């Protein structure tokens, strides 16, 4: 038996991260990813710094000295093959400890910043070492853009799985079609936490809305009429964090939230704040409303609360997926 | 059925030949629509005869473009030879019609070998056809060929087992596609 | 056998971006998945021929990802078919837009239309494939090959007949068309 799984979703939703877990779970080497981790680091610090003056209102530095460090980062920003001298890390580290820069970090939904920003900036002293060895979590956080289609083959209890990873940005979606025919099932990934952000493509369209519209076009697609969709409501850790933080209200982006009350059949985790329960289930339902409205019997939608960088959770949810695929 | 049924199948180790008349739009402007068709029916009927003999399978006729494939429907290791032979008979056929009709008809022949997908597309007016980069390339060989000669690729040369005397084709200098794709071409003697 | 014609409207509708969409990889079965999408597109265009308002439209063939058709082969009530061809062009655009919505693509059509004398029949010696020939057919093709995305380019003669039917045209200017020379062409207004 051979199952062909197609990963779909908007850009930065977590599709590539899911594939990375499959290798970790079911499959000179990882030294090539060091450079990629270092790029994410340079990308994160330069984006926060360059964003300070453009915000409205503009965020100011807490330390005058750091202005020179700001000048340093912006001057090396466009450098092609950067050598990463030890000065760079000292500058990056200094800037990341400046409270002004952190205030600008808290407002990152107002601009375009990668997800692994805080994770790496907090590990500068680790990444800078010559004898640095990327941990498993480091490889899971590393962000590199997907262009083209990529097949990852693996086995779970002698059962074969062919997983296809695709680019999720607008211009990349035109290739998806090349994987529609003879697909066992689709796994749709959504950045549940990106409700207060806009997509890169135009800098205006809300990320969640884009995911919602993308789901509607997949669910109601003419060529996937009988194809089921396993829905990964990803980035649950970041959702919970934002919800509890109380600074960016969900109902200021999706007004309908103000009417929403947690369902009866809801199954929260142990000790989970009812506020987080409410938010995660609301997002879930916005997707179910679309799947509920059509198909009927031809195909079904199976949602799951996930966190792609958490290997435990992925083992758990993918095993749930195996039960869904085999039963029917 | 999500997608309509596709009547297409892949075939490796095949040779594609393209023949095209020079200045067809120019030629059609001068002579009658009636006589053009007679000169073309005379030419293509003969081509279709030569094709069955040389074991080539004619695909379509696009006004002045004539193309066939050797190695279909069943595999044949004699393929590259067939297409080369087919072009030989073609060029000679055009010469007889040039004199018999007194019309200025000239063609360029292009040959390439590789894999092709063949079959039909659509629901109505089915016509057997071939598609692939190799077919695309074969088409450009005709465009980058020379009047009254057979322009072949390195790939086609490797299937010919050295049975034909060739000379440097320099296809890269007459067609942008052949150059940008670093294709080595040869003209058959 | 063959029959001569006096007023047939020929149309070439290309999809110039398809060639770039086409690729060969182990993931796409060496271009088979791309040919599958082209099959859906061509099929969607074929289903239009079943519309009553298009009973006069005769599909001649497909050249790659290009669609070729004609009207008046079943023969200004005498020039009506020319307007039917243009309507058929707009319909193809509607079908191609539908395809774009579902395949997350942005294919645009480039149409060329002309009319005049043609010769209908079958040539060759292997299979009975109906086709049309003539200078008229050549110019229609040039109208496509020298056209613009999302536009219907027509010859001067065609723009005139189209004007008496209610269509309005914009002069593209005088362009040197290979084999013909300086031809004044037009774009049908939407
Ligand atoms: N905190 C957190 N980060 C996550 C989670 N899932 C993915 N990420 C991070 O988000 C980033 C983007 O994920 P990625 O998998 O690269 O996106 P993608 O869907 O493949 O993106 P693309 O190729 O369409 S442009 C990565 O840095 C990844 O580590 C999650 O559940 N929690
Ligand atoms: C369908 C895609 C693709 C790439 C496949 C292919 O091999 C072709 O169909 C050939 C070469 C091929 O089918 C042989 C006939 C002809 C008419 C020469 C084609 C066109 O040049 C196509 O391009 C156009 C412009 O339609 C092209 C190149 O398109
Ligand atoms: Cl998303
Ligand atoms: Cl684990
Ligand atoms: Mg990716
Ligand atoms: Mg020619
Ligand atoms: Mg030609």
């Amino acid at each position: 038996a051979t199952h062909r799984l197609l990963l779909l979703g908007a850009g930065e939703s977590g599709k590539s991260t899911i594939v990375k877990q499959m290798r970790i779970l079911h499959v000179g080497e990882k030294a090539t990813k060091v450079q990629d981790i270092k790029n994410n680091l340079k990308e994160a610090i330069e984006t926060i710094v360059a964003a300070m003056s453009n915000l409205v209102p503009p965020v100011e530095l807490a330390n005058p000295e750091n202005q020179f460090r700001v000048d340093y980062i912006l001057s090396v920003m466009n450098v092609p093959d950067f050598d990463f001298p030890p000065e760079f890390y000292e500058h990056a580290k200094a800037l990341w400890e400046d409270e002004g820069v952190r205030a600008c970090y808290e407002r990152s939904n107002e601009y375009q910043l990668i997800d692994c920003a805080q994770y790496f900036l907090d590990k500068i002293d680790v990444i800078k070492q010559d004898d640095y060895v990327p941990s498993d979590q480091d490889l899971l956080r590393c962000r590199v853009l997907t262009s083209g289609i990529f097949e990852t083959k693996f086995q779970v209890d002698k059962v074969n799985f062919h997983m296809f990873d695709v680019g999720g940005q607008r211009d990349e979606r035109r290739k998806w079609i090349q994987c529609f025919n003879d697909v066992t099932a689709i796994i749709f990934v959504v950045a549940s936490s990106s409700y207060n952000m806009v997509i890169r493509e135009d800098n205006q369209t809300n990320r969640l809305q884009e995911a919602l519209n993308l789901f509607k076009s997949i669910w109601n697609n003419r060529w996937l009429r009988t194809i089921s969709v396993i829905l990964f409501l990803n980035k649950q850790d970041l959702l919970a964090e934002k919800v509890l933080a109380g600074k960016s209200k969900i109902e200021d982006y999706f007004p309908e939230f103000a009417r929403y009350t947690t369902p009866e059949d809801a199954t929260p985790e142990p000790g989970e704040d009812p506020r987080v329960t409410r938010a995660k289930y609301f997002i879930r339902d916005e997707f179910l409303r679309i799947s509920t409205a059509s198909g009927d019997g031809r195909h079904y939608c199976y949602p799951h609360f996930t966190c792609a960088v958490d290997t435990e959770n992925i083992r758990r949810v993918f095993n749930d997926c195996r039960d869904i695929i085999q039963r029917m | 059925m999500m997608f309509h049924k596709i009547y297409i199948q892949k075939h490796d180790n095949v040779s594609i030949l393209f023949a095209d008349i020079e200045g067809f739009t120019s030629l059609a402007s001068q002579c009658t629509a009636q006589e053009l068709v007679m000169t073309l029916n005379e030419l293509f009927a003969r081509f279709d005869k030569l094709a069955a003999e040389n074991h080539c399978l004619r695909i379509k006729i696009l006004g002045d473009c004539y193309y066939c494939v050797s190695g279909l429907p069943e595999a044949r290791a004699d393929h590259a030879h067939c297409c080369v032979e087919m072009g030989m008979d073609m060029i000679e056929a055009i010469s007889l019609v040039r004199e018999m009709t007194g019309v200025n008809v000239n063609m360029r022949v292009g040959i390439h070998s590789g894999r092709v997908h063949c079959g039909v597309l659509g629901l109505r007016k089915w016509q057997f056809d071939v598609w692939s980069n190799d077919v695309t390339l074969a088409n450009h060989m005709e465009a980058g060929g020379k009047a009254g000669r057979i322009h072949i690729t390195k790939a086609t040369l490797s299937y010919l087992n050295g049975d034909y005397e060739v000379e440097p084709g320099c296809g890269g200098e007459r067609n942008a596609y052949l150059k940008e794709h670093s294709i080595e071409t040869f003209l058959i003697l | 056998y063959h029959q001569s014609y006096d007023c047939v409207c020929v149309m070439f509708a290309s999809i110039p971006d398809f060639k770039e969409f086409y690729t060969e990889s182990d993931v796409n079965k060496e271009g088979l998945e791309c040919l599958r999408l082209l099959n859906e597109i061509i099929a969607d265009f074929d289903d239009l021929l079943s519309k009553p308002k298009f009973s006069g439209v005769e599909k001649i063939k497909t050249i790659g990802s290009t669609y070729m058709a004609a009207t008046g082969l079943s023969a200004e009530r005498q020039y009506m078919h020319i307007g039917t061809m243009v309507e058929f062009a707009y319909a193809l655009v509607g079908k191609l837009d539908a395809i774009n919505k579902h395949s997350f693509n942005d294919f645009k059509l480039r149409v060329g239309i002309n009319h005049g004398p043609v010769i209908a029949g079958v040539i060759g010696a292997q299979k009975p494939q109906y086709d049309i020939w003539g200078n008229t057919v050549n110019v229609a093709s040039r109208m496509d090959s020298t056209g613009v995305l999302d536009k219907i380019q027509v010859t001067e003669e065609t723009s005139l007949i189209l004007q008496t039917l209610g269509y309005t045209c914009t002069c593209r200017g005088i362009i040197n068309v290979k084999g013909k020379g300086d031809l004044k062409t037009y774009f049908v207004n939407t």
